[PDB]
């Protein structure tokens, strides 16, 4: 069947995985012990869906995941937690030392000692998977394991597997907020090594989500859990068309064929519009029109960029719940009438639509309400260039004086490796300008 | 298993460390005998950072104590928490240094560094993965400075890929306690700047001000100052020994806080301090800790950051808190006070958060700053140095123990060059 | 006194190697007579740079061919005359693994480089000018940097494998830095200088790697001391005043990307160190260039042994020259540009020289 191998690479990735796997368990019916009481009443069913879970004859449901951090402090929170009886004990820590915010440590000195083992467990999983569609990697530009290790792994999987989909979910750095004075470099270098291997790198940022959680849900002091639960929901929309039934389903091989015109402009942005609290859950109709318009409001994005400073090249709109399609067609037409949403001349279609009948699951203890219908929008736009440019500027201001470089050279990296990277990114920025120019006859 | 091997040399070093072990025993639930008498389980998950198991659920620390005279060693034993140290790790000889660097580096200390290195190799090969070392010593005397610097040299030769952090009481501007502070400090700088990876500079006037105008203590003994230094020592290495939302070991801190290899001298600080009566008048939240941590009155270095600019600042938080608060408030610091931050480093801030705070507080924070104002320290020493070296004030006690004026000139040159590095990032262009 | 003297910058384009012929990287670099320009293989932003001297040994037959003795008589011979006027001399190389720095400086048995030519020309030109008016005195020093440590190249070790005795550098207040313990041995003519070069280029650290099998894992510095009397006639004794020279010719190691010439352990440790060194040197060059144009800067001489002992050469008091090596293949593009760009910085640096 249609199956996916989620890989969580680092702290950000593991914590997002915890969110996601809590939610998937809630959706299907799996207790943290791995047991599904749903067959207590209904025999011969399939709700512990094989895309994300594997079944033993004993009635367990073990996930298809690989967790990797190069530090024990984060997987050990699983092993000694509430989900200790679910994950296979082979959750990979050779984390005697972390990467010290260093792509050089995550790609060469401690990039190795673990990766062969990683690939072994992946091979064991894929061999159990007949109809594998792709991978979904969760990482973070800003660290080592999330910058360099991810790159190395993607390199190796583009050899050992090849014609498979390898999509990413990344926390793109913010323009103002940040937790590290070495993020720009790691970002540029990871983008250099990944642009030739990845197929679609969905991007998020935490400043945007902070602001969402402030305006709409009325949380002025949010933590990280309260953020990743949103990210979790995003994947659950991407992944619903494999798990639940629907009218128009989108497999993983249908994004990258629509949201990616040229092989290097595969950096789309996510949004999830009805991030509404239970108080404000009432006083609202929550129709398709409202949500589709919200997913195009810049203030409801999860990557801090203004689409009004650029052009949309594509947009995939994934609907969940009680949705009639006529409402989608009307909504998209309304959007195409507006002049603030300026599409390219070479994509007169622009949109893709997918629909599923299973509505979203409210995580208990949570901050989002039960909605009858939800929507996730993945949009490839030209505005993100500005963001890229910002990083490049930061890079220059540092690399002009070679700050922090002796930590990288110290861990086997040549100075030139930086320059090459920057140049490549410049090209990409130039490529974005090439796709905004109106065509001529 | 990221493990630390802790050395401590001299009077200051041993007293601070003893007060440190009485502070990391209280956090980890160890008693003066070695036994666990705790509440939680997380106290024991990561105790291996500092301690080793022995037999009966007794925990013997990885302390290496060093003195050139046995007077300070007998006080740790004949004291609260001395019956937990391994007696074979009290390496001490006679023939004190005499508040002289030479007697600690060349004459008497060279007759004892081999012993210390043996104890190290024992307490470093019994470790699954070592993250580094940490020494508590004192620039101002002979034994601490001398023997410590020598050991640094020898470990950075034998263990080069590892951390060598340092907590050093630097001399103070107004009043001294030795008449040969300058020389010894200059030579110790010469031997640290080339070897260490983090040097946390402490100054006792800052701590007395803290004990006077913040804690409002009328009788500030040294046991109180060491209780402030221990607080920072613990804060720096929390995230290796308790979980958190966003972690930060030592090497990460160094990578973020050390742009060029020699400017690894840090002004530290700890928040929150409330004097015992201003407790009920103060709210415990991030804005307050930030207001205190970035104030010049909470820093231990005796150097006003307002006379310079912050190359790189680091904030290790402990408690349940929102990350938005941290990020927002840090950006606010950088924006409102842009004149005190470098322009060619866009974000000058590093953040870490741990979940398990200190025993009596809901929130705690440690601050490590790399600023240019550290020049004001070394500059002064150089002035002192040359005001003596021009007249051979006290050098015959040094030459008599196998030294040459060349080393003095060398050290002066190095320290002045360091001052110049920190100067070139002081003006705004 | 003073003399604003710039650092004379030469560049050379080495021919193909065997592996470069196997993978078949075709021509990317071009000499417009003396100007040098490079071409990304996808016709991308053609780059152009200009230097005081260039060399195109890409093939024996092309117009503008420029070989070992030409490099010699163009840069090193001037510096020999300056070493005779009363100054000290620094010509220093830059490049990557397999790029020809060793071939251009020292050379092979049959085709030797600037070092033996400088020495031979010195000896012949001295014996032509050696009379009872002015005498001549000579001794030789040759040292290497390896893993941040100093080692003497002209000191054979005793019977135990690791006897590679390290030395330390020290700062004299007037004379600047120096090395303690350097067996500067004495010479009279070309033969014993040649025996010393033999023992040195034999004792120098080499290793087999994925680019050249006789790779250089060490920086090497060549400094002869040559004293010639200044024949005064005064009220008292004569001929006491004297004019000295100390040579400097520097052959460095390569940047050593760890995936192509890949190895684990020692062969990777030393590599890191090499790169670290190179990085620091870059800063110096960059910084000095800004120093020539008014900017207020600090030269980090002290973050490495190499740039620390060459402190009075990169700036300071010496007649100065750089030589860069580049290869004609796409493989080297950014590295070449890095190489080339550093020279364009070294073009702009000026130091103050004085008669000894
Ligand atoms: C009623 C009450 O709130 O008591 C608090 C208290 O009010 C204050 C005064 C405590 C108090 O600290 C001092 O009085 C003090 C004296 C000399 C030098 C420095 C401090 C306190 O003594 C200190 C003690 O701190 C701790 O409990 C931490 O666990 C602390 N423990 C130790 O340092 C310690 C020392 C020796 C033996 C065992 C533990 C700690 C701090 C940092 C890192 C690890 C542990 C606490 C909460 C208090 C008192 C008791 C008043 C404060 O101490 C610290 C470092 O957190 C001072 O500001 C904090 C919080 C309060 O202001
Ligand atoms: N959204 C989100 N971001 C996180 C979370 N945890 C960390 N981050 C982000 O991760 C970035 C730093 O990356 P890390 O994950 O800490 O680095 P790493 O992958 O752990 O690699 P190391 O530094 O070697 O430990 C920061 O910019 C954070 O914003 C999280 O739980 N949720
Ligand atoms: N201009 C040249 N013409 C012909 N052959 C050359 C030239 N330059 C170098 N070679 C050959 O190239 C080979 C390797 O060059 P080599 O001199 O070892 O590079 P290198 O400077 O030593 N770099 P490294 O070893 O990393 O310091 C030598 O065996 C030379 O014979
Ligand atoms: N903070 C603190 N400083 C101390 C203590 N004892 C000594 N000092 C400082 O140490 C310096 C002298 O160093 P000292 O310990 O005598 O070195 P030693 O004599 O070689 O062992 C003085 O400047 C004191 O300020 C102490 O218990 N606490
Ligand atoms: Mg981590
Ligand atoms: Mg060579």
């Amino acid at each position: 069947m249609r199956e996916c191998i989620s890989i969580h690479v680092g702290q950000a990735g593991v914590q997002i995985g915890n969110a996601c796997w809590e939610l998937y368990c809630l959706e299907h019916g799996i207790q943290p012990d791995g047991q599904m009481p749903s067959d207590k009443t209904i025999g011969g069913g399939d709700d512990s869906f094989n895309t994300f879970f594997s079944e033993t004859g004993a009635g367990k449901h073990v996930p298809r995941a690989v967790f990797v951090d190069l530090e024990p402090t984060v997987i050990d929170e699983v092993r000694t937690g509430t989900y200790r009886q679910l994950f296979h004990p082979e959750q990979l820590i050779t984390g005697k030392e972390d990467a010290a915010n260093n792509y050089a440590r995550g790609h060469y000195t401690i990039g190795k000692e673990i990766i062969d083992l990683v690939l072994d467990r992946i091979r064991k999983l894929a061999d159990q998977c007949t109809g594998l569609q792709g991978f979904l990697v969760f990482h973070s530009f800003g660290g080592g394991t999330g910058s360099g290790f991810t790159s190395l792994l993607m390199e190796r999987l583009s050899v050992d597997y090849g014609k498979k989909s390898k999509l990413e979910f990344s926390i793109y750095p913010a323009p103002q907020v940040s937790t590290a004075v070495v993020e720009p470099y790691n970002s540029i270098l990871t983008t250099h090594t990944t642009l030739e291997h990845s197929d679609c790198a969905f991007m998020v940022d935490n400043e945007a989500i902070y602001d969402i959680c402030r305006r709409n849900l009325d949380i002025e002091r949010p933590t990280y859990t309260n953020l990743n639960r949103l990210i979790s929901q995003i994947v659950s929309s991407i992944t619903a068309s494999l798990r639940f039934d629907g009218a128009l389903n989108v497999d993983l091989t249908e994004f990258q064929t629509n949201l990616v015109p040229y092989p290097r402009i595969h950096f789309p942005l996510a949004t999830y519009a009805p991030v509404i609290s239970a108080e404000k859950a009432y006083h609202e109709q929550l129709s398709v029109a409202e949500i589709t318009n919200a997913c195009f409001e810049p203030a409801n994005q999860m990557v801090k960029c203004d689409p009004r400073h650029g052009k949309y090249m594509a947009c995939c709109l994934l609907y969940r719940g009680d949705v009639v399609p006529k409402d989608v067609n009307a909504a998209i037409a309304t959007i195409k009438t507006k002049r603030s949403i300026q599409f390219v001349d070479w994509c007169p279609t622009g949109f893709k639509v997918g629909i599923n009948y299973q509505p979203p699951t409210v995580v208990p203890g949570g901050d989002l309400a039960k909605v009858q219908r939800a929507v996730c929008m993945l949009s490839n736009t030209t505005a993100i260039a500005e963001a890229w440019a910002r990083l490049d500027h930061k890079f220059d201001l540092m690399y002009a004086k070679r700050a922090f470089v002796h930590w990288y050279v110290g861990e086997g990296m040549e100075e030139g490796e930086f320059s090459e990277a920057r140049e490549d990114m410049a090209a990409l920025e130039k490529d974005y300008e090439e796709v905004g120019v109106d065509s001529v006859e | 298993m990221r493990e630390i091997v802790h050395i401590q040399a001299g009077q200051c070093g041993n007293q601070i460390g003893a007060k440190f072990w009485e502070v990391i025993s209280d956090e980890h639930g160890i008693d003066p005998t070695g036994s666990y008498h705790g509440d939680s389980d997380l106290q024991l998950e990561r105790i291996n950072v500092y301690y080793n198991e022995a037999t009966g659920n007794k925990y013997v620390p990885r302390a290496i104590l060093v003195d050139l005279e046995p007077g300070t060693m007998d006080s740790v034993r004949s004291g609260p928490f001395g019956q937990i140290f391994r007696p074979d790790n009290f390496v001490f000889g006679q023939s004190g240094a005499g508040n002289n660097w030479a007697k600690g580096h060349y004459t008497e200390g060279a007759e004892l560094v081999d012993s210390v290195l043996d104890v190290v190799r024992k307490e470093s090969e019994s470790c699954d993965c070592l993250q580094g070392f940490q020494l508590t010593h004192s620039l101002g005397g002979g034994t601490g400075s001398g023997m410590g610097t020598l050991l640094i040299s020898k470990i950075r030769e034998e263990y080069p890929d590892r951390i060598m952090n340092t907590f050093s009481v630097m001399p103070s501007p107004k009043v001294s306690d030795t008449v040969v502070e300058p020389y010894n400090a200059t030579l110790s700088v010469h031997q640290l700047v080339e070897n260490t990876d983090e040097t946390y500079c402490i100054d006792n006037e800052a701590l007395y001000d803290i004990c006077f105008r913040t804690l409002k203590l009328t009788t500030p003994t040294y046991g109180d100052l060491n209780h402030l230094v221990s607080a920072t020592m613990s804060g720096v290495t929390t995230c290796l020994r308790f979980p958190g939302q966003l972690n930060a070991d030592l090497r990460k801190l160094a990578v973020n806080m050390v742009p060029f290899p020699r400017l690894h001298f840090f002004m530290p600080g700890f928040a929150p301090l409330t004097s015992r009566g201003s407790q009920q008048y103060r709210a415990l939240t991030v804005p307050e800790l930030t207001q205190q941590m970035f104030d010049s009155k909470n820093m231990m270095a005796a150097c006003d950051p307002r006379h310079g600019r912050y190359l790189t600042v680091a904030a290790i938080f402990r408690g349940r808190m929102s990350m938005k608060e941290v990020d927002e408030q840090m950006l606010n610091v950088q924006n409102k006070n842009s004149s005190y931050f470098v322009e060619w480093i866009p974000n000058n801030v590093k953040t870490a958060v741990c979940d398990i705070p200190p025993r009596g507080l809901k929130m705690s924070a440690t601050f490590i700053g790399n600023s240019t104002a550290i020049q004001e320290l070394f500059k002064r020493i150089s002035e002192q140095f040359t005001a003596m070296f021009r007249r051979k004030a006290f050098l015959h006690w040094y030459t008599g123990e196998g030294m040459d004026e060349m080393e003095f000139t060398e050290a002066e040159s190095n320290m002045n060059d360091l001052v110049s590095e920190y100067q070139q990032y002081q003006d705004a262009t | 006194l003073g003399s604003n003297s710039q650092v004379t910058v030469a560049v050379r384009v080495r021919p193909f190697s065997k592996r470069e012929k196997t993978e078949k990287a075709s021509q990317v670099v071009f000499t417009n007579g003396e100007e040098i320009t490079v071409e990304h293989p996808d016709m991308k932003q053609v780059y152009s740079f200009i230097y005081d001297v260039s060399f195109w040994s890409f093939d024996e037959c092309h117009p503008g061919y420029a070989s070992q003795t030409t490099v010699y008589e163009t840069l090193a011979a001037p510096l020999l005359d300056r070493a005779f006027e009363g100054y000290n001399t620094c010509l220093f190389a830059y490049g990557q693994t397999g790029s020809g720095k060793s071939y251009t400086m020292m050379g092979l048995n049959e085709e030797p480089g600037i070092i033996p030519r400088f020495c031979e020309d010195l000896f012949a030109q001295i014996a032509k000018k050696q009379t009872s008016e002015v005498s001549y005195h000579l001794e030789m020093s040759f040292f290497e940097v390896y893993n941040e440590k100093i080692h003497d190249l002209l000191v054979c070790k005793g019977e135990n494998g690791q006897r590679k005795q390290p030395l330390r550098a020290r700062e004299h207040p007037v004379s600047g830095p120096y090395v303690e313990g350097l067996s500067m041995n004495v010479v009279s003519s070309y033969s014993d200088i040649q025996s010393w070069l033999e023992l040195g280029n034999k004792q120098r650290a080499t290793a087999a790697t994925g680019m050249n099998d006789k790779s250089s894992r060490s920086h090497s510095v060549f400094t002869l001391v040559m004293t010639q009397t200044k024949t005064e006639v005064v009220e008292g004794e004569e001929h006491d005043h004297r004019i000295t020279s100390r040579i400097n010719l520097v052959d460095l190691a390569g940047s050593e990307r760890c995936s192509t010439a890949h190895s684990s352990g020692q062969r990777l440790k030393e590599g890191v160190s090499i790169n670290k060194s190179l990085l620091t040197l870059g800063k110096v060059i960059s910084a000095l260039s800004e120093q020539a144009n008014g900017k207020r800067v600090f030269i980090p001489y002290r973050e490495s042994t190499l740039t620390w002992l060459l402190k009075e050469s990169l700036g300071g008091n010496s007649k100065t020259a750089m030589i860069a090596t580049v290869s004609p293949a796409a493989s080297n593009i950014e590295e070449t540009l890095s190489t080339l760009r550093y020279a364009t910085q070294a073009r702009l640096i000026v130091n103050i020289a004085k008669v000894n």
